[PDB]
């Protein structure tokens, strides 16, 4: 009479890295670096801001496109590439640091 | 492994094995039987579990945009921040990279373990009425019938009844 | 979109996910996985698989 | 816990054991009796010792200011300089918690380890003289006193000198 | 943690064993011979290879220079650099310092697991003809001439031949 006892086995198994080793078999593994992007911004529960045509400087002076949020209040404010802050021709003196002031202003 | 029982007495694995991960496959009499131990299986699925529980769900810090996709940020300024960017990414695939086969090596090695506690537990259930091949096997020197074998994987094997037996057919 | 809840967000839309790293914008902001140059790495949740 | 012994066929340590870390407990004739081994003891504590001067008092460099508490800095670099330390914060965050648990996890099984060691080191000094019972014990098949318990600990035990009784009770 | 093997009950290493890393040493009627075993060996090194392949010569990323050794940039904007600077070069210095440790402590735990690995594999070979010395020997108890040593090592040694004579002469 024998008894003999050993571990389980599948055909097809999945190649790992070690620190010892390039491509090792075992039974399973699950990924650790994330690739699948979502093509949109969820926004489930977020009090969200699209400033669109709207410039998000042009939110402090008011230029025709922002007159729909100059005093708009939100937690996820989205800025696009179509956003001009001026009507009259001009730029702010230190835009970005007002810019990033503002992303973050609620 | 490091334990040397995962590749290195132990041959191969058993693919029909799917009730977990170790198991007994015992041969007598009454004919073949196969079946998993179900307190080592759970051993390395419960430790494995904890490096999952590690890795995954962690709530990562808040941080806020530095960059201008839009309208570039002064030059000098971009460069120092493109610089320092590309440089942590170097810390953090390094550390992506390392840790996974730090932790890989060891969850190898870690089932290795469980396989020869196993091995070397069962041995000791069976003092003297048994010798080991070097398979992971154990040659019983007695009758052992289906109700023998079950009474050694719930470890109710009374050594001490089949004894005076076993060491008679030991020695001839 | 209302329908989903990400807070991870860069200039290509959401990353919603419970993977430590992920690979999609290195400039991705709010609460996100960390950045690596790596495409994929597996981790292994099994023993040596050693077949017949 | 890769060796067993710990949670393995060692049932629950002893908290009477208050000389070293690993010991010996032999019953025999004479009574009872419990003590340390200062081999495999000493050999730990020297270890676990080592991760300690390796962590503990480890100078660095020196780091000046580059912020203001009280006149605070212009914006646009304040962000920057906020944003890279709350990146290296993570870092050193993220070094911190991993390096103490895989230094845990390299106590843990150091100490199995040693407690294994000693036990196979014994079964191997009474050689067939004796058999494992399986909870750490050695059920040993010749009278052993406390001379002879003694013999075994300082390694001084010659299983010739009672291999002839041994055999003849294991059969 | 370690295994008993290499600074344990194995008291010393053979400064005359240039055939390999592992090998025996037998001791019989005919004489004296010692020959490496050449699985376990390469075993070893197929592992530390591993790791070298791993930290030697590899794609390192391209920095450029935000700084200026000539013509020294602004205080505020040089201040920040050589502070960002001088933090990364701590991590750079933490990772790699303890890299080198946590493998050598794999790297010297590895071997000593192969020599383990060596002797439970003879121990199993001759299963009840010989008994463990203790100091990394195999007292064994029938006759073993050059060519029974020799089918110790290249692993064609059958018990069940010598069984009966060798059960004889320890017993007694
Ligand atoms: C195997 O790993 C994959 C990775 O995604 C996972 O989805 C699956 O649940 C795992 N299966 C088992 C049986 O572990
Ligand atoms: C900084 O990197 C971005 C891409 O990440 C690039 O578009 C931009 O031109 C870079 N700026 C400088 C000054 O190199
Ligand atoms: C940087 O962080 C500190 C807190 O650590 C905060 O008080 C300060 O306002 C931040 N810098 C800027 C420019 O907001
Ligand atoms: C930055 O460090 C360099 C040496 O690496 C030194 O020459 C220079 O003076 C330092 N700059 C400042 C502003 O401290």
């Amino acid at each position: 009479d024998k008894i003999c006892l050993g571990h389980h086995a599948v055909s097809n198994g999945t190649k790992v890295n070690t620190l010892t080793e390039r491509g090792v078999e075992v039974v399973n593994a699950t990924e650790t670096v994330e690739r699948t992007n979502i093509p949109r911004i969820c926004s489930k529960g977020k009090r969200t801001v699209d400033l669109g045509q709207c410039g998000l400087l042009g939110t402090i002076t008011g230029p025709p496109q922002c007159d729909q949020f100059l005093e708009f209040s939100a937690d996820l404010i989205i800025e696009r590439r179509e956003g001009s802050d001026v009507c009259y021709p001009g730029k702010f003196v230190n835009e970005e640091a007002l810019r990033q002031i503002l992303r973050e202003s609620g | 492994g490091l334990f040397g029982a995962i590749a290195g007495f132990i041959e191969n694995g058993w693919e029909g094995l799917i009730d977990g991960w170790y198991g007994f496959r015992h041969q007598n009499a009454q004919g073949e039987g196969t079946a998993a131990d179900y307190k080592s299986t759970q051993s390395a699925i419960d430790q494995i579990t904890g490096k999952l529980n590690r890795l995954i769900e962690k709530t990562n810090q808040q941080f806020e945009l530095i960059d201008n996709e839009f309208n570039e940020v002064e030059k000098q300024i971009g460069n120092v921040i493109n610089w320092t960017r590309d440089s942590i990414t170097e810390v953090w695939s390094y550390n992506a990279e390392l840790l996974v086969a730090m932790e890989n090596q060891h969850t190898i090695d870690l089932a290795d373990s469980e396989m020869d506690k196993l091995y070397e537990r069962v041995k000791r259930q069976l003092r003297e009425n048994a010798e080991e091949d070097g398979t992971g096997c154990f040659e019983i020197f007695h009758k052992c019938d289906d109700d023998c074998m079950a009474s050694i994987r719930n470890n109710t094997y009374d050594h001490s009844k089949y004894r005076e037996e076993a060491m008679q057919n030991r020695i001839q | 979109d209302a329908n989903c809840e990400g807070d991870c967000y860069h200039s290509g839309g959401t990353i919603i996910s419970n993977l430590p790293f992920q690979n999609i914008d290195s400039r991705a902001v709010g609460k996100c996985p960390r950045y690596v140059k790596q495409r994929s790495l597996l981790l292994a949740t099994g023993m040596k698989n050693v077949p017949e």
